[PDB]
């Protein structure tokens, strides 16, 4: 009541207030325009409708299929509005993996590190030396140690981390939803100042499936379209090749295939470089030692060694870790994990 | 007709599904009071007149 | 004609009440694309209006109207049945214990109906049968207490089985407790019927 | 008074049912109804417009559908969680001594003695995920109990409050990640696992949207979320690696001792006699949890009490153990 | 700041002109405009209404064309019509006689001229053929509602203008929308002349012409009705024939509606056309 007593004194404009805005059809949207003047709309209720534009609105405003304020007497548009979750629920600007965790590929993180890196930072250099930045690279195959060189892509970028995409949400209920979601991304990457999108996971959406065919020719037709943008960055992960629509689509704009199968000797100290800043490691432990004492440690499987070992180095109420207390759980972790598997 | 609840008024089932309440007319005696009958009201005044076989 | 404009009304609907609200604003379930919260007319009370319950409403001005809905045998059984045919009034004033009920165990050839249907024929009282659905006719039964039940249908270690047995083992000890309780009202004699393990 | 008793006209005959969508900051909401009528009009008073929770049932009108108020109305929310603080600790139970300072340890390092939690620079915000195989609230709740003693507590018991009604879908989930939002201290237990073990397509999208929005993708640290079913095949093997990623243990089987110390726990504050054996009690039991021993000292102490006395004698916790003998074999 | 009682005058020259303009009431939104004299302050009086053609827009500013209307009333004042007009109607079919907004807004436009602005608005699509009840419309002036709305005289009309009580148009919307009375006029010259033709339009030519084929009917096809008519009488008889009885047992309440009797003094009623016309084959065959 004390919020609906100055409200109630301020409810007396509203009823010179209530003439307007009144309108409400129930926000139809359209389907196409054949021609400016008449514009073929569908309502919610299965009836198509048609009406005139109004001179309140722009005719460069509409876009097809959008939710619009619009009239139930006159029928015309009075004012439209700017209005899924798994959408904006998407947006990713987070710190991660730095480009330290270089998994024991001398050749292949060049030559992803010449598309991710030199593109931005030489423009011209690329224009001018050749005709065109080069595209992109393709990482798939085993899983391994998968996802590390993505943050990796993503903390690579001088300027800004940019937005990364999973290919697991599309499939939900009440399909169609991919078309609107890829078209507000690549318009919000075009809003972006060509910004770089990384889409994972296209095993998720690739390989009825007619519904899902429907999203990813879609998205082929995006990609291949240059109209966001053709030049930007192509990169797709996948565990399968078993997606031979996208493999054969892919010649196209997408190139360089690449693996990324296991890091080497040398790099499995690295990624113990880059948890120096993880949970408090004594300078008595020695990075190289812990390396070299465990063959077949992706940097995923010692990512879990550091998060096991973390648990232990927890449960074992101490002030900092010492590698003496938690190489049980390093070898038990990768041994009796090993055993089975 | 659905149901006769007291004498002179009962509630009549519409075709598209909605009861509708409506006083019947005192002319009809209680033999077209049947429960499961085809009774037939008006489309403006929706008073019956006579119900069908 | 002057009820002419209630026909131009273009009727009422039928308004089922759901759940009432203190604020004398009591929401009515209706048809589909309604449920339509309105204070009911001055000259009706809302405390009446009990929730889920249909009623009548008007389709424009949403007032509510009113609530709306063998000798040795015969010889043998003359104590049972025939004694309260002469002398209902003073069975408070006989204070020699008439038993509750009786029963009958054999085959069921003669004695199960034209017995029970014959004497109580002669009685000229009413004969409920029993014929989960086996609740609501001891309700009637609770209603209707003078008359002459006769187990017919159900005549035919522990488990769920026999629990929802034992809920009409429940019944007939509850039938002791009513019965062997306390006479709510005089004639209340009853006739078992087991030929089973039972 | 006659400003509060004006705005009548609107809220009078001419008024509706109908369910909002969505609040926009243009003060002109969306509302929906049967046929789903999308009615935009300015905000009036008696309305909240920020504890409204929009998606639910709202007040409309036959007129332009301007908004004179709102109508709350959900029971099953009330039964989710308890709100009081049981004396229940960690010291009440033996044997799992060890099993019970790994979830305690694992989840009462954050948020509480941060020391070991901040200083060290990782930040886990999973939990751990166990199952018992009694079950049945007793060993789930007798481990869970731990954070009980002095903390804000969250509880989700069974996936029938997905089940008993239309397919609304995560939206509930949203529910318990706002109030959770809005309970940070807190800790989320998730009981009886049984949404796919029990349309069914739409169960296994519930279900991964649930894994979805609890991975907290968009979130810090905020909560620890604690899952506890009962068999653990049931669930599928993609609700791992997004789902338990910190640590997660094994249950022994209680067969004589475990069931001997339920025994001497549920029978520690009650008294008994001297000739009640125990042997006999944990001969007899076979694969029970404590619901029903519980259940047995309950009715064990009232049938005894029935005589005014609070020993229990042997012959009649024999006759009250005949009902753990009967009901596990009916 | 003055108002007095006033009462719109009804001829049956606008009556029958919004009987033909009901009857060309289609669903379109239809235009009309009324005229008159007015003579004093609280007299208004109608006596030439005419339609309008219709257009895809509707009732609405835009759609009244000042030079077609003024052409017409141009025309008008050439012949022996010198009346101004007075007011403007319409039809709403099925929504209600209501006024939406464009309606109070063309009515707020088209009330800068005339201070009465008399409107009326016809539905003659739902209504009953049993009554043609028309109503007339008022605009109230937004200012007055600190004072009284309807500061009119004479409240012993209000009793006839309560008869339009329906619970959800008239005190459905009756703030800031108001009515008015109505009542009608007849001169000899109408009363004698439409008096007579429609008893001449319920009589023959000579009046003479279809007597005797009724007259010479009742022994071909009358006879056919008489039978019949006999077979329900002997068919009540048959019930009659167990009434005495009931009659004879209960005498105590009455349970069937019917009566038996009213129906059969119809049936009487409608045999006595043979004695009533016997005279007149009398009267054919004497002279
Ligand atoms: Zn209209």
């Amino acid at each position: 009541a004390p919020p609906a007593l100055w409200d109630l004194a301020a409810d007396k404009q509203t009823l010179q207030s209530e003439q307007p805005l009144q309108v409400a059809r129930c926000t139809k949207i359209i389907n196409a325009d054949s021609e400016d003047p008449k514009y073929i709309i569908n309502v919610k209720q299965f009836a198509k409708f048609v009406v005139d534009l109004s001179d309140q609105v722009a005719p460069t405003d509409i876009e097809e299929g959008m939710r619009v304020g619009v009239d139930r007497n006159k029928y015309q548009i009075h004012i439209p509005l700017p209005p899924p979750t798994v959408t904006m629920m998407q947006v990713e600007e987070k710190p991660d993996v730095t480009y330290s965790d270089v998994g024991g590929c001398k050749e292949q993180i060049e030559k992803l590190r010449e598309v991710v890196e030199t593109p931005l930072l030489h423009p011209e250099r690329f224009v001018n030396l050749g005709i065109e930045p080069p595209k992109g690279v393709l990482l798939f195959g085993p899983p391994g140690t998968g996802k590390t060189l993505c943050a990796r892509a993503v903390a690579n970028r001088t300027d800004a981390c940019f937005i990364r995409v999973i290919g697991s949400e599309l499939v939900q209920k009440y399909v169609g939803e991919g078309a609107r979601m890829v078209r507000e991304l690549f318009e919000m990457a075009r809003t972006k100042k060509a910004c770089l999108i990384f889409f994972d996971e296209i095993d998720a959406i690739g390989g009825g499936d007619n519904e899902v065919q429907r999203t990813m020719l879609e998205l082929i037709n995006q990609l291949d379209g240059f109209d966001p943008r053709g030049n930007i960055k192509v990169l797709m992960a996948t565990n399968r090749p078993d997606t031979l629509d996208p493999a054969l689509m892919r010649p196209g704009r997408l190139d360089r295939k690449i693996e990324f199968s296991l890091p080497d000797l040398e790099g499995r100290t690295h990624i113990f470089k880059i948890h120096a800043r993880s949970m408090s490691v004594e300078r008595d432990i020695r990075f190289e030692l812990l390396a070299r004492l465990c063959p077949n440690s992706t940097g995923a499987e010692i990512r879990s060694v550091c998060t096991e070992a973390g648990m232990f180095a927890i449960r074992a109420r101490r002030k900092i870790a010492t590698e003496k207390d938690f190489l049980e759980a390093v070898n038990k972790v990768i041994k009796s994990y090993a055993k089975f598997s | 007709f659905l149901e006769a609840v007291d004498q002179n008024t009962a509630i009549v089932g519409s075709t598209t599904g909605s009861n509708y309440y409506v006083r019947i007319l005192s002319t009809i005696d209680r033999e077209l009071l049947k429960p499961n009958a085809s009774v037939a009201l008006h489309k403006h005044s929706n008073a019956l007149v006579d119900v069908l076989p | 004609r002057e009820e002419l404009q209630l026909l131009q009304e273009q009727g009422s609907y039928v308004g089922e009440v759901v759940r009432a609200m203190d604020k004398k604003k009591v929401l009515v379930k209706v048809h589909p694309e309604g449920k339509f919260v309105v204070d009911v007319d001055k000259n009706i009370d809302i405390n009446d209006v009990t929730p889920n319950c249909r009623v009548a409403l008007r389709n424009d001005s949403y007032t509510l109207h009113k609530i709306l809905p063998l000798d040795k045998q015969i010889k043998e059984i003359k104590e049972v049945i025939e004694l309260p045919v002469k002398h209902p009034e003073l069975f408070e004033a006989l204070g020699i214990a008439q038993p509750k009920g009786v029963l009958l165990y054999g085959p069921p050839g003669t004695g199960k109906t034209l017995l029970a249907r014959a004497v109580a024929h002669h009685t000229d009282c009413t004969f409920i049968r029993v014929s989960r659905m086996v609740r609501e006719l001891f309700v009637m039964a609770r209603e209707h207490a003078p008359s002459i039940i006769f187990m017919d249908e159900i005549d035919s270690r522990l488990e769920g089985g026999s629990g929802g047995d034992s809920e009409v083992q429940r019944t007939m000890l509850e039938l002791l407790n009513q019965l062997d309780g306390f006479e709510a009202t005089k004639n209340i004699k009853v006739i078992m019927a087991t030929n089973r393990i039972d | 008074e006659e400003e509060r008793s004006k705005v009548d006209d609107l809220r009078g005959t001419p008024m509706s049912v109908g369910t909002l969508e969505e609040i926009i900051d243009d003060n002109h909401a969306i509302v929906s109804t049967s046929v789903g009528s999308e009615h935009y009009v300015s905000i009036l008073s008696f309305v909240d417009k920020d504890l409204l929770e929009p998606g639910c049932s709202v007040l409309l009108n036959h007129k332009v559908h301007a908004v004179i108020g709102v109508l709350m109305d959900d029971p099953l929310v009330t039964v989710m969680k308890v709100e009081k603080a049981p004396q229940e600790t960690y010291a009440d139970i033996g044997g799992l001594d060890n099993q019970i300072q790994e979830i305690k340890e694992s989840v009462e390092l954050p948020l509480t003695h941060p020391e070991y939690y901040e200083e060290m620079g990782i930040k886990p915000p999973k939990g751990v995920i166990l199952y018992g195989p009694p079950g049945t609230g007793k060993t789930l709740l007798a481990k869970a109990v731990a954070n009980q003693t002095s903390a804000t507590f969250l509880r989700v018991v069974g996936s029938e409050l997905i089940q008993k009604y239309l397919g609304d879908g995560p939206k509930l989930v949203r529910e318990l990640f706002r109030v959770a939002e809005e309970h940070a201290p807190s800790i989320v237990f998730i009981d009886e696992i049984d949404a796919i073990g029990t349309g069914e397509r739409e169960i296994q999208r519930t279900m991964l949207e649930l894994l979805n929005q609890l991975d907290g993708f968009d979130s810090r640290g905020d909560v620890k979320v604690i899952m506890a079913t009962n068999r653990i095949e049931t669930l599928d093997p993609a609700l791992i690696r997004p789902g338990r990623i910190d640590r997660k243990i094994e249950f022994p089987l209680p067969d004589e001792k475990t069931k001997k110390r339920i025994f001497q726990i549920h029978t520690s504050r009650m008294t008994l006699a001297d000739d009640v054996t125990l042997d006999d009690l944990i001969m007899a039991k076979d694969d029970l949890s404590g619901a029903d021993i519980k259940a047995i000292c309950t009715e064990a102490g009232l049938m005894a009490l029935r005589e005014r006395r609070m020993k229990v004698t042997n012959e009649d916790f024999k006759k009250s153990k005949e009902n753990v003998l009967y009901k596990k074999q009916e | 700041a003055v108002d007095t009682a006033e009462q719109v005058y009804i001829s049956s020259l606008a009556l029958l002109k919004m009987l033909k303009h009901g009857r060309a009431g289609v669903p379109m939104e239809v235009m009309g405009l009324m005229l008159g004299e007015f003579v004093d302050d609280y007299t208004v009086r109608v006596i030439d209404v005419f339609a309008m053609p219709q257009s895809g827009t509707g009732v609405s500013v835009e759609a009244v064309d000042p030079v077609f209307q003024a052409k017409m009333l141009d025309m008008l004042k050439q012949t022996g019509r010198p009346e101004m007009v007075v007011g403007w109607y319409h039809s709403h079919p099925g929504f209600g006689c209501w006024l939406s907004g464009v309606d109070i807004n063309t009515q707020q436009s088209f009330e800068a001229l005339s201070e009465r602005a008399v409107a009326v608005v016809v539905d003659p699509i739902q209504s009953v053929k049993g009554k043609v009840v028309i109503d007339a419309f008022r605009l109230i002036n937004a200012n007055m509602m600190v004072l009284g709305h309807e500061p009119r005289q004479t409240t012993s009309n209000l009793g006839h203008l309560n008869k339009p009580s329906i619970q959800a148009l008239i005190h459905g919307l009756n703030r800031h929308y108001y009515s008015i009375t109505i009542n009608y006029r007849k001169n000899e010259l109408e009363q004698k002349m439409l008096l007579n033709l429609h008893k001449k339009s319920w009589m023959e030519g000579l009046t003479l012409q279809d007597y005797s084929e009724h007259c010479k009917h009742n022994e071909s096809v009358v006879k056919e009705m008489l039978e019949l008519a006999k077979n329900y009488n002997k068919a009540v008889e048959e019930e009659d024939k167990m009434t005495p009885e009931q009659l004879a047992i209960k005498n105590v309440g009455k349970q069937d509606p019917k009566r038996h009797l009213e129906e059969h003094v119809d049936v009487l009623m409608t045999s006595n056309i043979v004695q009533c016309l016997a005279a007149m084959l009398d009267t054919v065959v004497f002279k």
